[PDB]
RNA sequence: GCCGGGUGAUUAGCCAGGCUUAAAUUUAUUGUCCGGUUUAG
């Protein structure tokens, strides 16, 4: 049964009935989510037409990774952001329908005066379903105007949005982007100088930042902390008399209205957390997920990455916290690190804090559907590390499909004959 | 703006002829190099040539203090006098509004321009609306346009009229096709605010001549520009 | 009644005449014409069997319905020459135009002039007349419903509908010397007396509040005319002296086409053309035929005539 | 704005016990702040402030009531053309409304001419208004002006 | 006076060139396959 036409049953029976615990019952909710439960995320191929300096380009793309080698003028970075583009529409009409997206520029049109317009376009396979998008823009002044369609993506974009409001705790698909500028955000390390993480938070931008790295730290910390205190075990009694504290500063802020700005968003945020304290004692009352497993995962898959190191604390030492490797018989903190181990150490702890985030639930969070796009995979590191990198990224994260452009011959022996594509002038 | 049998009725040689015209013979032929030298082509860039700019006519209808009046203005120069208070500065507004639609449409049809703004209609009891006509006649060529805007709280529709000036900007951009170097009409506003860019970009590089077309207004930045075009 | 006569008439079943009345508001083909220059145009024409049953609706109710004298169009024994000859000896002459005539018309505001007229009808043929008559554009929970044009009962219904403001201002416009007419969606004035003509504007605006609400005016298609520039009325040119005429272009290509045709050098297509054409100008003036007999010789005209 | 409130409330009373009212407003701020907070204590302040109204007690001739009087007066003869100037709340707010012949105009309305009067006049008297609180027509103190 | 409108008549005729007449700064001939009007079969 293709899930199309689970969706059409679907909507009729939503607009037919009216009983929102029949609909949680219905079978067809049930059929829906089981059908897009497993479903792997795949782009088929893409064109390009006279987009910056490329006149005309169809290229097709494996399913779980592919290599493009093979120097040319007009630069292999070009691809990767023309795909950046079609997928940045994805995200926003999730976020909300009818959202714009990124347009094209007027000044990437190519300059030779034979073409008129530049137009992107590809096609998403899911299972059976296939939805195609074309993205265009015409020079200044033409006698003709061409529009994107955007028909497909929305449609694609409705079946998340309606999943999401109907069943709670749903994942939604993973797209990253790393640079070549990720080298001076990771470095920051140095100085370089949010309690309810949610899921949009890290649906807001595609290409790493440094804020992304800070957030990771206060991430770990509350994660530590959380932990600690749940391994502790605080009174049961303690936890509803902390609610009724949450009660009485409820109180207190209904006594102030009862006498602002600033006071009013104190109280709204206040307000905010004791919800978002209501709902974390609804899913504990399930006896909730397990936060020493998930803070020994993602210590883990570093630790995995690194083999030198034999283990990573957080020990905080009151103040607010400092990171500690053990090197040998030495501790290091982060900003004492090597310039090779700092790029590995972001990128890791940046794609592993996405599936955290990205996909609750889920018993293993680290087996999540999604594309990332990866630039210059061969930055700082010695050929001894270049021959099995490949290995543990297709080994870490099996569901994943990986775009990579390589540039060294260590690279390239190891991936086989049918993920290379070579580009020639 | 389409194609048509091209109807007959008497002779003529107005420009609407020849441009539609040549849109006959465009979905004939197929190769540029014919298209290039066809008389048709010459007629037009001809008739288009020897044309000369003129707004004929205007007229506003409770708009701002003004409740309703025609002027005619002259084709090489007219004064308005007057005292404070006497609505010297509506008139300039109001042809600056109708005069952006056609700087919009030039650069991409079905492009929007400039509205009427809630505070800028009468204050009496007993209007419902306000409006602005015009009239461009360019040799034997005449195109009208209205703008109108109804009162906040009312529950009857009033829409713009855009045919006349979608007409005229679709034959600019049909002559810029095929013309290597065509030329383009020059519009501009200088404000009471010009006294503030009195003496108080990422390596610009490419000059074209669309960059003066962004705003009918001189403010701010244009003189920054000047000194980098100099 | 007026249900059981339709059904009578056309012998409806019960359930056939219910399906066909909530489904009547759809049967509709859009379509483009070209325009006459640049540009096209939008019609919508309703089916075969819609238009049959309104043109029998359209004949119980014109018997019924009083549309003032002073509206010259889709009338019996009425035309465009009978338009022109009001305005035929005077001096200055002033023409306007509305804005989107025909999609003003709601049967909110056609039934509050049936309620007026002193005349009784019973809900169920109120049903039936505002699913019969009336157009929905859009989807079908629009529940927005225009008169439209293309339909054969629209043009009787306009005509009913400003009979207030054709009464109105027909005896403002007396009072005064200054005559007017209507056609369609145009109106025009005309006098003698000079700078009379330029208060009317308020005038027709206050009317045109005062008694259909919705309406208002094009202020792009205003025109004042006199005695020292072109003058026409509806397509037709008014002689200085007074008379009607259809121009010296047309008099000069119909000769040419003539001319041609001694010489046999004119297609079958154009002999039709040029025929009614011919007959055409000849109802307007009355006196083109005899003119061209003395010049071309009464046997060619005549065989021009009877030939296919 | 505040020229207005304290007219209203002083000069024209409608407010009973004022001192006794704004002190258990301050009462009033104080149990809210105990039971954001540079702001709960600027309040407190404020509320002091306005409760040290009977600490003034003045009540002269040179009351709000007069000085409202005096600068609306001020403005009007530069102005020959206008009636009256009043100060209206609605919407939680405050707009200045104008009479012109017989239609209410807003001050985002008027021409540059008459913005260029309005602000000059009113900006040289709230000077003198407020660097001379002795006198008995402020009007009257000595400085210097320069205009181009 | 000038300019801009009306047009009966002439011409292998939508040309062209002739004879009249009109005036506040003030027309730029429009939608069919429906509706009424003209003609014809
Ligand atoms: N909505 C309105 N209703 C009534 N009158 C208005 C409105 N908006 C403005 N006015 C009138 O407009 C007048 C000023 O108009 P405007 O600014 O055009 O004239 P101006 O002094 O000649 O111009 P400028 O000094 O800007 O060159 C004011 O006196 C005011 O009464």
């Amino acid at each position: 049964m293709n899930l199309e036409t689970c969706y059409v049953d679907f909507l009729e029976l939503e607009s037919h009935v009216i009983n929102e615990d029949y609909l949680k019952e219905s079978v067809e909710l049930q059929k829906l989510i089981s059908t897009l439960n497993e479903s792997k995320f795949h782009l088929n191929k893409i064109g390009i037409h006279d987009f910056k300096r490329i006149r005309e380009l169809q290229i097709s793309l494996e399913d779980d990774l592919t290599v493009f080698v093979g120097d040319n003028g007009f630069g292999k970075s070009t691809i990767l952001d023309a795909i950046a583009i079609v997928l940045s529409w994805l995200r926003s009409n999730i976020e909300k329908e009818s959202k714009p997206g990124t347009y094209i520029k007027s000044h990437e049109v190519n300059n030779s005066v034979d073409v008129e317009y530049a137009s992107i376009d590809a096609n998403i396979k899911l299972k059976d379903f296939n939805t195609s998008i074309l993205i265009t823009k015409a020079k200044e002044g033409a006698y003709y105007s061409r529009n994107n369609e955007l028909l497909g993506v929305k449609k694609l974009a409705s079946i998340y949005r309606l999943v999401n409001k109907y069943v709670d705790n749903a994942s939604l698909p993973l797209m990253a982007y790393y640079s070549i500028a990720r080298s001076y955000i990771g470095g920051g390390v140095d100085r370089k100088r949010k309690t309810v993480w949610s899921k949009f938070d890290v649906y807001d931008e595609i290409e790493f930042d440094r804020n992304d790295f800070t957030d990771f730290f206060q991430w770990l910390v509350f994660l530590h902390n959380r932990a600690s205190q749940e391994k502790l075990s605080e009174s049961q009694t303690t936890i509803n008399a902390l609610f009724s504290d949450i009660q009485s500063l409820k109180a207190t802020l209904t006594q102030l209205s009862a006498i602002d700005s600033t006071v009013i968003k104190g109280l709204e945020l206040s307000l905010k957390e004791k919800l978002n304290y209501m709902k974390s004692l609804q899913s504990g009352e399930h006896k909730f997920n397990n936060a020493v497993s998930l803070y020994d995962s993602v210590i883990n898959t570093i630790l995995k990455f690194l083999p030198e190191f034999q283990w990573i604390k957080l020990v905080y030492g009151d103040d607010d916290y400092k990171i500690i490797l053990k090197k040998g018989e030495v501790e290091l903190d982060i900003q004492q690190l090597s310039q090779g181990e700092k790029t590995i150490f972001t990128l890791v702890g940046d794609l592993a804090r996405r599936l955290i985030l990205l996909n609750p639930n889920l018993s293993n969070p680290l087996l999540g559907y999604g594309i990332v796009l990866i630039d210059e995979i061969d930055l700082h590191l010695h050929p001894q590390w270049q021959q099995t990198i490949i290995e543990r990224l297709t080994s870490t994260f099996p569901n994943v499909q990986f775009v990579i452009t390589t540039h060294s011959p260590q690279v390239l022996s190891t991936v086989s004959s049918r993920s290379v594509r070579i580009l020639q002038e | 703006m389409w194609s048509h049998p091209q109807f007959e009725k008497i002779n003529k040689m107005n420009l609407e002829t020849c441009y539609v015209d040549f849109l006959e013979l465009e979905s004939h032929v197929i190769n540029e190099d014919y298209l290039k030298e066809s008389v048709e082509l010459q007629k037009l860039i001809s008739t288009l040539n020897e044309s000369k700019f003129h707004l004929n006519k205007i007229g506003i209808h409770d708009f701002k203090r003004i409740r309703e009046l025609q002027i005619s203005l002259e084709d090489d120069l007219t004064v308005f006098v007057g005292d404070n208070g006497f609505g010297k500065s509506t008139i300039l507004d109001a042809i600056a509004i109708v005069l952006s639609w056609l700087r919009s449409n030039i650069e991409k049809e079905s492009k929007p321009g400039t509205y009427i703004k809630s505070h800028e209609v009468n204050n009496s009891v007993d209007v419902e609306y306000a409006s602005i006509d015009a009239n461009i006649k360019l040799k034997d060529f005449n195109t009208s346009i209205l703008i109108t805007k109804a009162k906040e709280g009312a529950y009857y529709s009033r829409n713009n009229e855009l045919l006349g000036v979608k007409k005229l900007a679709s034959i600019y951009r049909l002559v810029n096709k095929y013309v290597d170097n065509a030329s383009l009409p020059l519009m501009a506003y200088y404000s009471i605010a010009r006294s503030y860019i009195g003496g108080g970009a990422k390596t610009k590089t490419v000059w074209s001549k669309f960059d003066v077309y962004d705003e009918i207004e001189f403010d701010r930045n244009d003189f920054t520009d000047f000194f980098q075009w100099l | 009644q007026l249900t059981s006569k339709i059904i009578s008439k056309f012998n409806y079943n019960r359930l056939a005449f219910q399906l066909l009345l909530n489904e009547a508001p759809k049967k509709y083909k859009v379509y483009y014409i070209p325009k006459r220059g640049a540009g096209f145009r939008v019609i919508a024409q309703p089916t075969k069997e819609l238009k049959n049953v309104q043109r029998f609706i359209v004949s119980l109710l014109q018997p019924k319905l009083p549309v003032h004298h002073k509206a010259m169009a889709y009338e019996y024994k009425k035309s465009i020459k009978d338009n022109a000859l009001l305005h035929k000896d005077n001096n200055y002459i002033l023409k306007m135009d509305f804005q989107n005539f025909f999609n003003k018309i709601k049967p909110d505001i056609f039934f509050s002039k049936l309620e007026n007229t002193g005349l009784k009808l019973d809900s169920f043929d109120e049903n039936t007349l505002r699913n019969l008559l009336f157009w929905r554009p859009g989807k079908k929970r629009s529940t927005t419903l225009i008169l439209s044009v293309g339909a054969p009962s629209s043009p009787f219904i306009s005509n009913f509908v400003m009979y207030d403001f054709d009464k109105s201002l027909d005896d403002w416009c007396r009072n005064n010397g200054i005559t007017y007419s209507r056609y369609a969606d145009d109106i025009t004035f005309s006098t003698n007396i000079k700078d009379i003509l330029c208060r009317v504007p308020k005038v027709v605006k206050k009317m045109l509040s005062l008694h259909v609400p919705g309406l208002s005016i094009n202020e792009s298609k205003t025109i004042f005319t006199s005695m020292a520039h072109n003058r026409h009325v509806t397509g037709v040119t008014l002689t200085p002296q007074g008379n009607l005429s259809i121009g010296r272009d047309r008099k000069r290509m119909l000769f040419a086409k003539i001319h041609k045709y001694s010489l046999g050098l004119l297609s079958s297509e154009e002999i039709n053309k040029t025929k009614g054409m011919i007959a055409f100008a000849n109802y307007l003036e009355g006196d083109f035929l005899l003119r061209l007999q003395k010049k071309y010789g009464c046997e060619l005209i005549t065989k021009f005539l009877m030939e296919g």
